[PDB]
């Protein structure tokens, strides 16, 4: 394998001119039990090289698509040109609770449309005078948030002071958001920027007003943006376990959720890419302890419950053995029913910044082997992690290319691919079965037990569709 | 919980007690919800003239529009040229989102690149980029031509495309005669349709301004045929497959068919079928270049008009009925070939299919949004039908469109109730539905948020969607319909005809209550 | 009452409440009905496995079926030649029946004649009604030829078809070489498929059987085409298409799809297109015989291969993927044609289309009906489309034929809960989608009184119907569809697919309750 | 136009006969004039078919069980016989009713015994009475069977009187037979008759002792309105409105309950005289319940008919019929206003079954339209007397037209409007000629009475002035 996957690398960054080579080498790697320090074998977060077709969005993807869109009772506003707004309006499934136009508005495009004369003059008017008309036309909004598009900060507007006036004259949360486009290299400085505004313009709201009643099972979900119901069936098992899931960011979440987290005893992190940095200042300002936990699949589960579990006392801890004893016939059943049907069968996977290594044990837990992954987007500190999980001699690759993921394809032939909407119709025509693992295909969730049966459903219908022996005409 | 035999998704699973309990405490301990009681007046409000005055008094909020970017367009139209890259000089983050918007409505890969320019060029500009771009891009994909356009940041800070091209050739990063043909696509600048129109002049002028002594027109015996921004497979092939019928030499100009459906036979082709370079560079040998949605290509036919020295027939769409009998009268003077018995038999089949469903037909009320061509061949077919378009919606329409339509309206007594709107958003389309009620909307996905909000004031007052226009997301392969000619007026008439017939099965299913009128024969 | 402005017809008008409490009064008065709690608790009772124990053990009483007589299959075989007049000896208020049945299905008109035997003949025989009506309908309708069949009436009594024919030129009612091919059709042997199969016998006899002599298989290149009883216009399209793409000579024998779809052009068309005498005359000199439904074709099988000498291919119709790969390579081996690109293009975007839509037809249970040949090709594809055909229902069926489609059921794992009923009607099935309960059915609009029952159990119990089969009254146009071939599995394929999603977002279109799920892109 | 081009259209069009048909059809066409009052003195009717001219008529089997037993709402009817007749026929026609299908009401159902050859040979009358026995394990609410016997039965000497009399006293049910085979007679009228008499003699009697029923004054019965679209409940609210009590309709949403009542009204009220005269003349005879012919077809006759039948009742009932005819008076009044000018002028011919040739002129004429030509598949000579005083002077009439007849008259009146059946529908389409069903109202209707108008009128309107009707010759023909 390992000879072969070098030689493969190799073979691969051969098309590409002597510039370009040089980076991509360095961007793919082959994992090595004896190295543990992924700043030792493959670099991250580095821009991506012109034209070859980088599967990554860009900062107002982090800001907009991914941390802030979800928040249920804001208005969020795409400011800039329409283009923006419109490819992301509900392209991403955080689910939610809400009566849509009237309290909760996620799935709506709101922006502010500029034309030539918002370039020339500025938009900084026209924002003041937006805001206005939300007021009038969604009254029960709790509050809204301006997500700059790439031409705001390179015209100069100051949507800062805009925000900031509007919000003192109307009595309003209007959280300016610097998330333009062009900056960072990819949806990943969105992530940061986005948890900054939060933390400058929402966080410290209850900072001294202490009227919320405390418990010491106080918990919030940090990190889960309930894909198709994620956060829902991770929150039923923490509370079946005995404990209060204060917030929830930012799936289904609202804003009053989001300002009562200060108060939580501590705060369980799984997506560590997205909101690490919010997590770190709770912990430095407030005092507040996050740990890192993993719902894919009944062990990882089982593992994250009992983890959680060990820092609170043993009324809890007997709780969580309880939930665990109601659940193992449920996944029991589904691994004896799905298991035969998957086992050996060999996955390839491509996505952002979490779930390249997240959903490795549930995977295992199918009897199936992950033999390459990536992210789009991921940090050193993500690869670290990925080592660990991730098997003796597998590929590992960074930003990966469209030409290199289809060579990778075509020479290691995995059984399975999951990854994102842009790859899903390159890999079905090459007769290889796709599973969507951003989007979930439309299907999930896959937190948590009851997510687990339906992640083991919906790899056994594409891995074992009749589809799939059809590709070849009888007579070629 | 689950049953194994019997795995439920997240639809119906958090219908379940556990999950309805779980979410209603977490309503109640820690959103500060609005009380169901002023949701419901709030909701009530919505729906009434006062708000809709209110909603078209907005002069800068937008909600819900309906219209993209320029550089959408932009790449459509590259897509449909020969071994052709399209490559959008900016910032990443757009062309992930051009693939996946194409991505879903067409269920097929879609190729495009960027440059990935970064805060760093805001300074020193995109040169660089380009360079490197388009070395990398013609080395890894290998591409016949590369087609650029760009995003708002590369506007905004000013990057002359020209020049950048001339210098990645004169410095050796591509050879001097690959073809690299460039529009300027900003996007606060009309919409995704107008960024068709940029390409494609882009693209003509790069093949024939400088050669054009060479040149005679009529001296190929060809008509040139320019689509536009089109996102129904059906419409590129029924055209073709009607000058084909005619024995008229054509050259279809931005051709995606074959790129947009690639067979699943083992191997993943980037490229398939398109304009060739060729026929690009022989246009201005035509006879003529005939326009099928000339409302926006407008720059188009200046160069046409300019350079080529075309005389552009004054032709609608090609529609309905009146509008495809049009097209096809112009196309035989032009050609010189008589429209044969094929054509005219279809012709009247589809005449046959409207005496009979012109029944159920007549009076039927509309509201229907989409691309100004589109909607006015809607807007006509449908008079031609009895219906009644009364809310007619144009994001990006213009005035002289308007008036276009309002002529066409005040010709037919079945437009008496109809008012065209431009400029105004799907939220603008929500009060008229509630406050002058249609039968149905004709338009696309986003309509089916529409359809949601009327439902919740009552069944009485739902408005159900008929998916017709771009982007359709919520169903598979509608991107094979066919919208233009006779067959895409047969498949329009057949989907309304059947849409108004579901509905009243729907009404009268209830057993002893509407189902006297439950008939077999409709 | 009405307002002149908005006139209501039957549906709503009746929920008026002057019109309510009218029938109200009229029930209480009048109609000595059951109390409502008497009629709930049956129509409970009809819903239970108990109910369905009973309803299977019926022998003499058939409810609902899903089959009609023979002489209109003879009806529409003859409508398949040039200037043919389909004439049915008997009773006249059979022909009545079969234009009206037709017509309704294929909103188009449809010609037969009878010669209206009477009490008369029933004892003395209708000899003299053959004389004056082959008479009266050559002067008046100017056929070409006159296919003639039977009435019960007709075949109780006895009448010899040969020998009042023949009597009839031997009186000079008609000239001796004017072609009156004949076939008994009784109505209570088989069906209305077995009408097709005698008819069509009955004419190929008519052409070859005294001129075999000089005939010498395969002399003229071509291959025979035998459709079977069909009444989707694009069937006999599809598969004229994909042989002319093949470059296949071949004769489609009894092929209506010109006279069946005719232009609204201001005149009407009696007869239109339609196998000719002189191909009928020749076929005995092709390659081979194909027969696209041939568990309805064995008679006209034992003729082609006794009398012409041809041996016919084991095919199956060709609906699905495998099947319709089976049928090209089949008539490449006879024809020496190679499947051209453009079939296996087409083969491989089917393919695509199925890779695209599995995930959502996966698993998903039908209830489906009509013709064996039909029904057998429909359960082929759902399995090769990862469906469950739970319920599969051939009211005409034999025990052959349930045998040869439990083989193709065993074969696969999307078979392992499915059955095969033959002789069995609507109101079986009825029962079978109450207690196994289904995701959808595919059948004629028959159907749409199950769903109807299905719903008032409940929203939760209700089993939409999907149109596809014969007869289809209650939409517009679905007989311009096509199910053969790649093209018609592409059809069914999307028809399926957006019936699911159609479904999905009903149960998901509640505001707060279930649009949790309502996704935009699916 | 003239009588003279008319009369020469005739003879053109008989050209092309041979000799004895020639003569019979010529027997059947005529140009009316107001002088000739009697219809024997100018047409044949109600006579046999000539083989292969394409009649457009049925049988009697539709005639009963299609027409008068069907509609019966609460009822099981058998189609014994093979299986084509019952499934021809299974909720073609728009026979309105009030019910739960399956369980209390069967009106849209398809039973029959499915005869095969084994039946032919020994005979169904075994197997009529299992079917009897499945029948009510099955649908026990049923509140009685009918035997629609289908061509065979009577040809292979089946008994299915005695099976219906056996099986009934067994079973305490009423079980009707009914010999309406398709051979019987020369149309669907002798299926009326056939029917008539076994209401009469199996049903109608089955309270002659019975004095439970509670009787007024105002009693009536609607008799011959099969509730088209709901045609029968468009006109008895109407009767009830003017005073009137409906105690039965014969038979569209018909029970079975309400025919055993009929014989306690005060007055039938016969609007299809050709399907239930013979019931009618029968009650007469026997209850001495008079009869009276009406006509809701228009504001005109409507408003004609609320009168006569007002005036066979006291001073109240004929108060409030002036308080019904000023009630809908601005409705129909706003109807006219709107449609007429839109319909005034044009020309229109017809072709139907037994009444409405004739019964539907008056509603065209209150939209300013002329009835030149009209004609009956079935009609006897009664009708027709009853035609000549509706149809204006020199128009033509055609008595089972034939499909080539009715193809050449209409070439040559070239008339604005079509209203016939939809045998016909789909031809004079092609030939760019508006078509309105006038049997199922092409699925919209009721046109009977005030209510009804509206519908008519907006129904002519929107095919008569269509877009479609003016794009039938392409611009380059
Ligand atoms: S936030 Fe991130 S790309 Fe952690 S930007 Fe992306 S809904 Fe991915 S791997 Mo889409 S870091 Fe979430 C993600 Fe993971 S949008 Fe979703 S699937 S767990
Ligand atoms: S019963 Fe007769 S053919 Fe009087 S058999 Fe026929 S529902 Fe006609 S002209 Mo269809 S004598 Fe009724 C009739 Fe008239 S079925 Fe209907 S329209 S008023
Ligand atoms: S005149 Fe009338 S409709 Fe004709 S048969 Fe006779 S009762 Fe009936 Fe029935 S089954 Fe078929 S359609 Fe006929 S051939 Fe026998």
């Amino acid at each position: 394998s390992r000879e072969e996957v070098e030689s493969l690398i190799q073979e691969v960054l051969e098309v590409y001119p002597e510039k370009a080579r040089k980076d991509r080498n360095k961007h793919l790697a082959v994992n090595d039990p004896a190295v543990t320090q992924s700043k030792k074998c493959i670099i991250s977060n580095k821009k991506s090289q012109p034209g070859l077709m980088t599967i990554r969005g860009c900062a107002y993807a982090g800001s907009k698509g991914v941390v802030w869109g979800p928040i249920k009772d804001m208005i969020h506003i795409s400011h800039g040109p329409v283009g923006c707004g419109q490819y992301s309006r509900a392209g991403r499934r955080n689910y939610y609770i809400g009566t849509t136009g009237v309290n909760a508005f996620v799935t709506m495009n709101f922006t502010s449309d500029f034309q030539e004369k918002d370039i020339v003059f500025g938009g900084d008017k026209k924002l003041a005078k937006l805001i206005d008309e939300v007021e009038t036309l969604f009254p029960l909004n709790k509050g809204i948030s301006v997500q700059s598009e790439c031409p705001i900060g390179l015209i100069g507007d100051d949507i800062e002071s805009v925000s900031k006036v509007k919000g003192a004259e109307l009595s309003k949360t209007i959280v300016p958001v610097r998330c333009e486009g062009f900056r960072g290299v990819s949806q990943s400085l969105g992530h940061h920027i986005a948890n900054d505004a939060v933390r400058d313009w929402v966080l410290g709201k209850r900072d001294e007003d202490t009227t919320f009643a405390s418990t010491p099972y106080d918990v919030a979900i940090i990190g889960d943006y309930n894909i198709g119901g994620d956060a829902w069936s991770s929150r039923i098992l923490l509370e079946e376990m005995g404990l209060r899931c204060v917030a929830q960011w930012s799936g289904d979440g609202s804003i009053s959720e989001i300002e009562l987290t200060p108060k939580v005893k501590l705060n369980l992190v799984h997506c560590y890419r997205s909101m690490n940095y919010i997590s770190r200042h709770m912990e430095e300002k407030y005092g507040i302890p996050w740990m890192e936990y993993n719902f894919f699949g009944p062990t990882k589960t089982i593992e994250s419950l009992r983890a959680i579990a060990a820092k609170f006392d043993e009324s809890i801890q007997k709780k969580c053995e309880e939930v665990i004893a109601k659940y193992k016939p449920e996944w029991e059943a589904v691994v004896a029913k799905y298991r035969p049907r998957l086992e050996g069968k060999r996955v390839m996977l491509y996505i952002g910044g979490l779930r390249p290594r997240h959903v490795i044990g549930a995977y295992e837990d199918l009897g199936m082997e992950v033999v390459g992954t990536g992210y789009e987007f991921a940090h050193n500190d993500d690869y670290d992690r990925t080592m660990k999980e991730m098997g003796d001699s597998t590929l590992l690759y960074d930003d990966v290319t469209g030409y290199e993921f289809e060579e990778f394809v075509k020479r290691i032939k995995p059984d399975l691919i999951g990854s994102g909407i842009k790859e899903k119709f390159i890999f079905q025509k090459m007769g290889i079965p796709f599973r969507e693992m951003h989007s979930w295909d439309y299907s999930g969730p896959y937190h948590g037990f009851d997510g687990f049966a339906i992640f083991a459903r919906d790899m056994d219908m594409t891995l074992n569709n009749p589809c799939w022996k059809k590709l070849q005409a009888p007579w070629e | 919980s689950q049953q194994v035999d019997k795995i439920k998704a997240s639809y119906p699973l958090f219908l379940d007690q556990d999950y309805k309990d779980m979410l209603a405490k977490k309503r109640d301990g820690f959103e500060e919800k609005y009380p169901q009681d002023k949701i419901d007046e709030v909701f009530q409000w919505t729906t009434t003239k006062e708000y809709q005055e209110l909603n078209f008094q907005r002069e800068a909020l937008t909600v819900n529009p309906a219209k993209a970017c320029q550089p959408l367009g932009a790449v459509l139209c590259a897509l449909g040229f020969e071994k052709t890259m399209p490559y959008v000089h900016g910032s990443q983050g757009c062309v992930a989102y051009y693939r996946s918007y194409f991505n879903r409505h067409f269920r097929e890969p879609v190729s495009c690149v960027s440059d990935s320019m970064t805060e760093d060029a805001a300074v020193f500009g995109g040169q660089q980029n380009m360079k490197d771009g388009l070395q990398n891009c013609k080395a890894t994909y290998k591409p016949d031509m590369i087609a650029v356009s760009t995003t708002c940041m590369a506007e905004v800070i000013g990057d002359d495309l020209n020049a950048f091209i001339n210098n990645s050739k004169k410095e050796g990063f591509i050879p001097d005669e690959f073809p690299v043909p460039f529009a300027h696509t900003p996007s606060f600048v009309g919409s995704h349709v107008t960024g068709w129109d940029n390409m494609f002049e882009g693209i003509a002028r790069y093949f024939t301004l400088k050669s054009m002594d060479d040149k005679v027109v009529g001296s190929n015996k060809k008509i040139n045929i320019v689509p536009g921004f089109e996102t129904y497979l059906g419409n590129f092939r029924v055209i073709k497959r009607m000058l084909s019928e005619m024995g008229v030499g054509y050259s279809l100009l931005s051709d995606p068919e074959e790129v947009l459906d690639t067979p699943a036979d083992g191997q993943f082709r980037m490229y398939a079928g398109g304009t060739t370079q060729e026929e690009m560079k022989d246009a201005p040998n035509a006879l003529n270049t005939v326009l099928l949605q000339p409302w926006h290509l407008e720059k188009t036919k200046k160069f046409v008009e300019g350079t080529w020295k075309h005389e552009v027939p004054k032709l609608n769409i090609p529609m309905g009925l009146d509008w495809t009998d049009e097209f096809l009268m112009k196309v035989s003077e032009i050609s010189g070939q008589p429209i044969p018995a094929s054509l005219t038999k279809e012709r009247g089949r589809l005449v046959d299919m409207m005496t009979d469903s012109h029944t159920w037909l007549h009076g039927k009320r509309f509201a229907l949004w989409g691309d100004p061509d589109f909607v006015m061949g809607l807007v006509k077919f449908l008079l031609e039908l009895g219906c009644e378009p009364v809310h007619i919606l144009c994001h990006n329409g213009n005035k002289r469109w308007k008036k276009a339509v309002d002529a066409i309206l005040a010709a037919s007594p079945y437009g008496k109730n109809a008012t065209v709107y431009i400029g105004k958003d799907l939220w603008h389309l929500r009060s008229l539905v509630f406050t002058d009620k249609p039968d149905f909307m004709i338009g696309n996905s986003y309509g089916k948020f529409i359809q949601r909000d009327t439902l919740h004031k009552g069944k009485e007052f739902e408005v159900p969607l008929i998916r017709i226009g771009f982007p359709i997301f919520d169903r598979h392969h509608l991107h094979r319909s066919t919208t233009l000619g006779y067959e895409g007026a047969m498949q329009i008439l057949t989907t309304l005809v059947n849409s108004i017939l579901e509905r009243l099965d729907e009404e009268t299913r209830g057993m002893q209550a509407t189902d006297y009128n439950h008939d077999l024969v409709r």
